[PDB]
């Protein structure tokens, strides 16, 4: 079970970036996908989420509209497209996973995370 | 949508 | 929904007790989970729904619920368990988190 | 060679080779009954006469009432008053059909009762109150008409009805009650909750709002001590329409068996060791519908769990498999499908299942 995430580096303010998260050992068609970031010297903050059967998307008010999360189960990869990036987004983004079928038990418990992608704005 | 469990009855 | 996690710092001794609370502004029936982020690593799941610990987690921990103040107790700080503990509402979106307490002997 | 007389006042000719032959239903009904020998050799059709048409005389009185064009609440009340007595497949089919026309008539009166001018003092309020009162009256009577129809001792008429029609009539029962539920939801005053329940049928129609933070919905609260269906707060927000969601849960006791196991998609295993293996719906039928959707496979953000109890709880039912009833509205014919539904945990008393659609 691996959730390697990539797609970082310096991006001038108001630019555009695209995150990747290759999931191996499990299918993202029947498992949730969650993006949680961690700004330098701060706390884990929720960014977005996708239901694997309904495609229901819900972004924290902080990233409403400017961020659009995609779930391409075809390539077993998750993507968090980051349009109009602001200097308030500089952080380490982790793609976490929760088993949809067993949701009531272990309610929204992020069992596995990843190493993280670091993005800077200057 | 109607939901129920279908079981067996070995005879 | 918003939560608070006090104290944010402590030096519990090896083997003694830690009690991190979590003031829940709104009445949330259970649905609160504590995550442990080892310094420089990924947060792992410790308790689910402020009731029972997740399979694989040392039985030293224990989740309890008073109706509004969710609490976590590490029975004894085995010296391989000094990290930052968090408090997350896992009931409904928005999945808000807490300030974070740091067990650091 | 094939003539005889049955207990239901029906004699027959001797069809030398299984020729068609019918005689009227016993004094007190209006239908007929065909019965010809199965084989041309000359052997009574073991199935016996089909008492699937005979119906109590109350059918005709209601028919003229449907013609009189009176408020459908009064007719619905009258129907239940008659269905207290012994029931017949014809009465079942007539009530099922009647419960479909009354909806149409109500739809007509709801269209008629629309503001058509300046509200001087309280004209629109009076119209809305009259509609809500009459519509609440209709669904309150519907729970009574189905209570009477699913009486445990009334299964004799259900069995008389052919397997093909008994599932079709039961499917229509499920369809007319959910239409009435959604109509009640559409005529609620200010996002309120209506819970008209009885020994057999339990119904909860609740118009909720998607503002701020919302809670989960569970049916029934504690009545039934089992067979509880539950949605999630996130599902409510997903199926939200302009700050309004019309939800309707219903639990049916004594209806399951009438639904036939046609094309059941149970996944069997090594446990299958019977040369004459049989399948049985050993669980009360729990039902939930949202936002005026009958059967369109609406996917849910969070799973729906139903702890349906066991009708017969012993160790003679080897393995469980959770299912859902999919039916085409046009043909009113359906079948059991396990698509999108997976067994969670199982035991002697209950069994919890997780589905992805509602
Ligand atoms: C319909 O009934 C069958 C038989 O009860 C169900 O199949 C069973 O499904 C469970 C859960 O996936 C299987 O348990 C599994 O066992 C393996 C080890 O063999 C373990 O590695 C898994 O983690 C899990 O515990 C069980 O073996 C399997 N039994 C058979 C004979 O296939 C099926 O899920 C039911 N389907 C529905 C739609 O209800
Ligand atoms: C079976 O499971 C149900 C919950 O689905 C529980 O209420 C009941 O007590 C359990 N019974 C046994 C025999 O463990």
């Amino acid at each position: 079970v691996q959730l390697v995430e990539s797609g970082g580096g310096l991006v001038q303010p108001g630019g555009s970036l695209r995150l990747s998260c290759a999931a191996s050992g499990f299918n993202i068609s029947s498992s949730y996908i969650h993006w949680v970031r961690q700004a330098p010297g701060k706390g884990l903050e929720w960014v977005a989420s996708i239901s694997p059967y309904s495609g229901y998307t819900s972004y924290a008010d902080s990233v409403k509209g400017r961020f659009t999360i995609s779930a391409d189960t075809s390539k077993n990869t998750a993507y968090l497209q980051m349009n109009s990036l602001r200097a308030e987004d500089t952080a380490v983004y982790y793609c976490a996973r929760h088993n949809y079928w067993q949701w009531w038990e272990y309610s929204y418990a992020l069992d596995y995370w990843g190493q993280g992608t670091l993005v800077t704005v200057s | 949508t109607n939901f129920a469990v279908l079981m067996a009855h070995v005879e | 929904i918003q939560m608070t996690q006090s104290p944010s710092s402590l030096s519990a001794s090896v083997g003694d007790r830690v009690t991190i609370t979590c003031r829940a502004s709104q009445s949330v029936s259970s649905a609160v989970a504590w995550y442990q982020q080892k310094p420089g690593k990924a947060p792992k799941l410790l308790i689910y729904s402020a009731s029972s610990l997740y399979s694989g987690v040392p039985s030293r921990f224990s989740g309890s619920r008073s109706g509004t103040d969710f609490t976590l107790t590490i029975s004894s700080l085995q010296p391989e368990d000094f990290a930052t503990y968090y408090c997350q509402q896992s009931g409904q979106y928005p999945l808000t988190f807490g300030q974070g307490t740091k067990v650091e002997i | 060679s094939c003539e005889a007389v049955e207990a239901r006042e029906i004699m027959w000719f001797k069809t030398r080779q299984g020729q068609i032959a019918k005689q009227p239903c016993p004094a007190g009904t209006i239908g007929v009954s065909t019965y010809l020998c199965l084989a041309p050799d000359g052997i009574w059709d073991p199935q016996g006469p089909d008492l699937s048409n005979c119906s109590s005389p109350w059918v005709n009185h209601i028919t003229q009432k449907l013609k009189s064009g009176e408020t459908a609440a009064n007719i619905a009340r009258e129907l239940a008053e008659q269905t207290r007595n012994h029931l017949n497949a014809g009465d079942i089919t007539y009530s099922v059909r009647a419960m479909d026309q009354l909806v149409g008539l109500l739809d007509v009166q709801l269209r008629n009762l629309t503001p058509g001018g300046k509200d001087s003092a309280a004209r629109s309020l009076n119209k809305l109150q009259k509609r809500e009162r009459s519509c609440r009256a209709y669904v309150q009577a519907m729970v009574e008409t189905v209570n009477n129809l699913l009486q445990p001792q009334a299964l004799n008429a259900w069995r008389d009805l052919t397997t093909s029609d008994q599932l079709r009539a039961a499917t229509m029962l499920l369809h007319t009650v959910e239409e009435s539920a959604f109509v009640l939801a559409d005529n609620l005053l200010k996002t309120d909750i209506v819970r008209e329940n009885t020994d057999n049928i339990k119904l909860e129609v609740a118009r909720l709002s998607t503002e701020g933070n919302l809670e989960d919905l569970k049916f029934p609260e504690n009545m039934g001590h089992g067979s509880t269906i539950q949605l999630s707060a996130n599902t409510l927000k997903q199926n939200g329409r302009n700050g309004e969601i019309r939800v309707a849960f219903v639990l049916y006791n004594n209806l399951g068996p009438y639904l036939s196991t046609e094309n059941a998609s149970m996944k069997l295993g090594t446990e299958a060791l019977s040369t004459n293996h049989s399948v049985i719906v050993n669980s009360p039928v729990i039902t939930a519908a949202i936002n005026k959707e009958f059967s369109n496979k609406v996917y849910l953000a969070d799973p729906v769990v139903f702890t349906v109890k066991h009708i017969k709880q012993s160790e003679e039912n080897f393995n469980p498999n959770c299912s859902f009833w999919s039916y085409s509205k046009r043909t009113m014919t359906g079948y059991w499908s396990t698509q999108g539904c997976r067994l969670l945990t199982t035991n002697k008393t209950h069994t919890t299942c997780s589905c992805n659609h509602l």
